[PDB]
């Protein structure tokens, strides 16, 4: 007996042993992996004074850290919503949603203030983790209209000498990401742009938030530091799971859905 | 009722350096302070144009903080009302989530007929949100009434 | 626009001097600070004055050009005048000496902007020149000289917005130098897999030293290049290695291109706040260059 | 070889380009990332300041509606 | 007294996007409509193929009574404008990720 959540079109399995997402389906069943991982940022090395910032991104490890191995899962069935939390860290937790009759999987993520009282400035990362065979390529919207083909390491335009394996491999998404074995396909939708890119084939990952204590030398003078109010972050990630000929009607119109959303007025009476 | 000085600030945060986020911290205070200021005069307008389409008497007021559950009309009033627009081209079947007190609501659509509700709790913070479905034509905005059973 | 354009001498390297302020509508000042000049300490910047000596500098010699780009710092600039000043103005834009880059209420970004939001940001802009010049005050070319980047959208866009051109400072370094070695700085980049050419074919240009000018020839207030002096008695004559600096410096770079024209951008963050250190200068050295 | 300088416009240069009837190789692709040099990449404020960036692109959402209303009123 | 409201009397086609509604001036509005798909993105529906709409009653809560052709950030008239060439080595149709801006005058 698995902890699951349903509407409609969608089912969603957690892993027994973490409490993590291990199953997505459309009542086309995938086993994808979600949690997330923080990237070390870097102050330099002897391989260059550079340092993460408000501009740079410098990993000074290319393997992030499981920000937590499980979460703690609180299962909350209603007659109109059917919701997973989920409780990995003091400054990190998510809201797993399936609403009525909605073909999408709702993930709200609140990556409270990073701690960085251990001096180590770190950029977080949720990352979905699956099989399906994607060849190093992976599509990113370009400020939401049409989408560009991305590759690992690769340049249409000349012959690339990669420096940086994490960072030289990410991209602006503004509005949408995904990752297609040809065969089926796994979108993600954001509510704000963020970074991304697919590092490990069958994977995919979105940049939540980040908080480095160091300037990286391009002007601004000072550290994506204090940002007060901004310390604590909420937003949503919109999964889709559909075969690869039937996805793309399927982002176009709820990414206008989320944009264009629609607006609440009230008045006592 | 002006929606100039909001169509103005969401030009300024179009800068290079506003949005991008690689501007200093307090000049990312300015940023939210023009936008903050843009918001007012816009309701003011999307007050009279509802007045105008509906007719409807009541004062609107608009909740913010929706984001993070707080609104002190929908947690304090024993009788409101729920106006939602609904901008996209064609019409809308999206769910309402507002936070109210521990108490039992009743919910009537545009007809006047009852639809389902649900008060839902949020995990550890024991507060909670009234939920349903609201029908929502394109281009267009649907009102439903909403009343805690005593 | 272009039926008012200089006199190219053709069968001869041409170097299209470009003088001009990038004015960024906030990113270490504010808005009001730096269209006023405000705690001028934080950074030495104040819009208003730019405006006023450009104004001038363009009325010392009808052969000077200035290109300017922010609408949100010339728009309030502009309320704020005169309508003698108002009336002048519009001729120097007539007349081409005053001329509109990009047109946009600010020069956006293009990793995190979405192609709505650019759009009402454009119109902004190109509305208030529209409306305040007339045709005369339309951009025929798109300038993104600092943006991090550019993205695909954005030639779409510009290029569905009638604009013939577009150029900019940053891309990749490895890029770059390919670029060069392949006389590639230039091209037609066609940013839809949708619209069906021309639509979305927008022509690009890669500008050589990023925006800045070529080392030692910057004459803004914030730079300290040695003035060119031409009193031949003077100790600190240094006309002619000028002339001779630049010659070299001129034929260098036009390998790099392949018409027998390039650019040469004369100016960089917040400059011309005292527009006469620039023109003074450069007259100096059009003249002493083109003899 | 010969030179000539001249005060001029980004639009007179991009006349002159035209003006010599030449054909240009074609760019399909988009310019990211951007690297001013190695091992340094201005991908990072791709994230930078969540806050913010969700602030404005929920304005934007509003202001249209804002618009829209606007628009179907007729004061 | 008016619980339900709606702007237009026929629905926008699930391929287009009602992209801009808005008051240019005391008697005229600025609209734009674009369609948001792009070539292949089908999905199995010819949600990509060109779309032709009638804009001659589309809208209930006004009526149309001028229209005027513009270029994307309505500065110009379309039909009165035109961009340098390059050699490289009512009712409006609307083909994949195409977008019409209109400045029509308008009666409430
Ligand atoms: C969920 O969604 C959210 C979006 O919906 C999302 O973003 C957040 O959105 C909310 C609203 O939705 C945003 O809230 C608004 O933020 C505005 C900006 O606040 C900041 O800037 C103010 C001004 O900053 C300048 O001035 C200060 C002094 O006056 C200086 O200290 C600053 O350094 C800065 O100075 C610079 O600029 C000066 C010119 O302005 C210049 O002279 C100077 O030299 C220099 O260059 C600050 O006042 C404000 O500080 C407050 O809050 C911080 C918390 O960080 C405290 O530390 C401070 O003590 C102080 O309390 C911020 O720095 C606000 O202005 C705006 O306030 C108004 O509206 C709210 C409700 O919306 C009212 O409660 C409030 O009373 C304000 O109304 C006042 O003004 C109006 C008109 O504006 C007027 O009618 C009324 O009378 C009244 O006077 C509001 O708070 C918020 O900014 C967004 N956050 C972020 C990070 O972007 C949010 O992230 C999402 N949540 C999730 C997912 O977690
Ligand atoms: C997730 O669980 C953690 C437990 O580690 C919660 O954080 C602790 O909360 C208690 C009381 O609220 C505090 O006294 C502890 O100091 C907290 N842990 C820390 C910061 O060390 C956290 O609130 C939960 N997050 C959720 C479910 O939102
Ligand atoms: C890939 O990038 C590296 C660094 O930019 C290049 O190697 C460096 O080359 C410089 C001189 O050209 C040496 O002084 C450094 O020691 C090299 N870095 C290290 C530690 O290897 C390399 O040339 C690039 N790839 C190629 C061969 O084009
Ligand atoms: C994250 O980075 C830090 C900083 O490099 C790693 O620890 C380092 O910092 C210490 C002081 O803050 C130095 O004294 C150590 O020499 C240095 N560690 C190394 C690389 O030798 C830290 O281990 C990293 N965190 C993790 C767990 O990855
Ligand atoms: C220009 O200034 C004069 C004052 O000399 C003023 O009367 C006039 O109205 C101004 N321009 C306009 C609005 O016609
Ligand atoms: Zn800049």
């Amino acid at each position: 007996r698995d902890l699951v959540i349903q509407n409609e079109y969608l089912r969603a399995r957690f892993d027994p042993n973490t409490g993590l997402l291990m199953e997505l389906e459309n009542l086309l069943l995938l086993p994808v992996r979600q949690a997330f991982y923080w990237y070390n940022a870097s102050t330099g090395n002897n391989l260059s004074s550079q340092a993460s910032g408000a501009y740079i991104f410098r990993p000074n490890q290319n393997k992030p850290l499981f920000v937590s191995h499980w979460a703690q899962t609180h299962l909350v069935k209603a007659s109109l919503v059917q919701e997973v939390h989920q409780n990995f860290s003091a400054w990190c937790s998510q809201v797993v949603r399936l609403y009525p009759r909605q073909r999408h999987l709702e993930l709200e993520w609140t990556v409270g203030p990073i701690p960085v009282g251990d001096g180590w400035g770190k950029e977080v990362i949720s990352r979905f983790d699956t099989a399906l065979a994607t060849r190093g390529l992976f599509y990113t919207d370009s400020n939401g209209r049409e989408i560009l083909e991305r590759r690992r390491n690769y340049r249409p335009t000349w012959k690339l000498n990669q420096t940086e394996p994490v960072a030289g491999n990410y991209y602006p998404v503004n509005s949408r990401i995904y990752i297609t074995d040809g065969n089926m396909q796994l979108t993600v939708l954001t509510d704000r742009s963020q970074g991304g890119s697919s590092l490990r084939d069958g994977s995919l990952e979105l940049m939540v938030h980040r908080r480095l204590l160091k300037d990286d030398a391009r002007g601004v003078g000072e550290p994506l530091n204090k940002e007060g109010s901004g310390l604590w972050v909420r937003g949503r990630h919109l999964v889709l799971l559909d075969k690869k000929e039937t996805a793309a009607a399927r982002h176009r119109l709820q990414a206008e859905m989320e944009v264009l959303a629609p607006q609440v007025v009230l008045a006592q009476g | 009722g002006d929606s100039a000085p909001l169509n103005e600030a969401m030009a300024v945060l179009q800068h290079h350096d506003a949005v991008s986020g690689t501007s200093r911290q307090h000049v990312a205070n300015d940023y939210a302070r023009q936008l903050s200021e843009g918001w007012r005069p816009c309701e003011v307008l999307m007050s009279n144009a509802l007045a105008h389409l509906s007719g409807l008497k009541e004062d609107f007021a608009f909740c913010r903080k929706l984001n993070i559950s707080i609104c002190p009309l929908t947690q304090t009033a024993e009788r409101f009302q729920v106006i939602v627009y609904n901008p996209l081209g064609r019409k809308v079947d999206w769910m309402v989530r507002l936070p109210v007190s521990k108490h039992v609501y009743l919910v009537k659509d545009p007809g006047g007929k009852i639809v389902p509700s649900d008060v839902v709790t949020i995990p550890s913070s024991d507060s909670q949100e009234l939920l349903f479905s609201a029908l929502v034509p394109a281009v267009g905005f649907s009102i439903y009434s909403v009343s805690q059973m005593p | 626009g272009y039926k008012t354009c200089p006199k190219v001498k053709p069968d001869m390297l041409n170097v299209h001097l470009v003088p001009h302020t990038h004015d960024d509508v906030g990113w270490l000042k504010t808005v009001d600070q730096y269209f006023y000049g405000i705690y001028n300490n934080i950074q030495p910047a104040g819009v208003q004055y730019i405006l006023d000596s450009v104004i001038s500098s363009l009325l010392a010699n009808p052969t000077r050009r200035f290109i300017y780009v922010e609408i949100a710092f010339f728009s309030r600039w502009w309320r704020q005048q005169t309508n003698a000043t108002q009336k002048i103005v519009r001729e120097l834009v007539r007349q081409g000496r005053l001329e509109f880059a990009n047109g946009g209420w600010v020069m956006n970004d293009e990793a995190t902007t979405h192609y709505g939001a650019i759009i009402d940001q454009m119109t902004l802009g190109l509305r208030f020149l529209e409306e305040t010049f007339g045709s005369d005050g339309r951009p025929r070319v798109a300038w993104h000289i600092d943006p991090f980047g550019h993205s695909r959208e954005q030639a779409s866009l510009f290029a569905q917005m009638g604009f013939d051109g577009f150029f900019f400072g940053r891309l990749d370094y490895q890029d770059k130098k390919v670029r060069k070695k392949t006389l590639q700085m230039e091209q037609v980049w066609r940013a839809s897999t949708s619209l069906k050419p021309p639509t979305a074919d927008l022509f690009t240009s890669v500008l050589p030293n990023m925006y800045n000018p070529p080392e030692g020839l910057c004459w803004d207030m914030l730079c300290a290049d040695k003035p060119v002096v031409e009193d031949t008695r003077s100790p600190e004559y240094n006309a002619k290695e000028l002339v001779r600096y630049f010659l070299k410096l001129a034929t260098d770079q036009g390998k790099l291109y392949r018409t027998k024209h390039t650019v040469m951008t004369m100016g960089s963050d917040f400059q011309y706040e005292n527009a006469n250190t620039w023109f003074k200068n450069l007259d100096k050295l059009i003249q002493l260059v083109n003899a | 070889i010969r030179v000539n300088v001249l005060y001029s416009t980004p639009a007179c240069y991009l006349w002159e380009l035209n003006k010599a009837n030449l054909s240009w190789s074609v760019k399909k692709d988009d310019f990211f990332p951007y690297a001013d040099g190695p091992y340094m990449f201005w991908t990072g404020y791709f994230s930078s300041r969540p806050a913010l960036k969700r602030y404005e692109r929920l304005s934007y959402n509003f202001l249209q509606v804002c618009n829209q209303l606007e628009a179907l009123a007729g004061p | 007294p008016r619980t339900q409201f709606s702007g237009l009397r026929r629905e926008l086609p699930p391929s287009v996007r009602l992209l801009t509604l808005a008051r240019w001036g005391p008697e005229t509005l600025l609209l734009r409509l674009e369609h948001q798909f792009a070539v292949g993105e089908d999905s199995g529906r010819n949600l990509s193929s060109p779309v032709t709409l009638d804009l001659t009653n589309l809208f209930s809560a006004f009526t149309i009574t001028n229209l005027r052709e513009t270029t994307l950030a309505a500065n110009q008239l379309l039909a009165y404008a035109s961009r340098l060439q390059w050699t490289t080595d009512a009712t409006i149709t609307l083909q994949p990720m195409e977008i019409r801006t209109f400045l029509a005058s308008v009666q409430w």
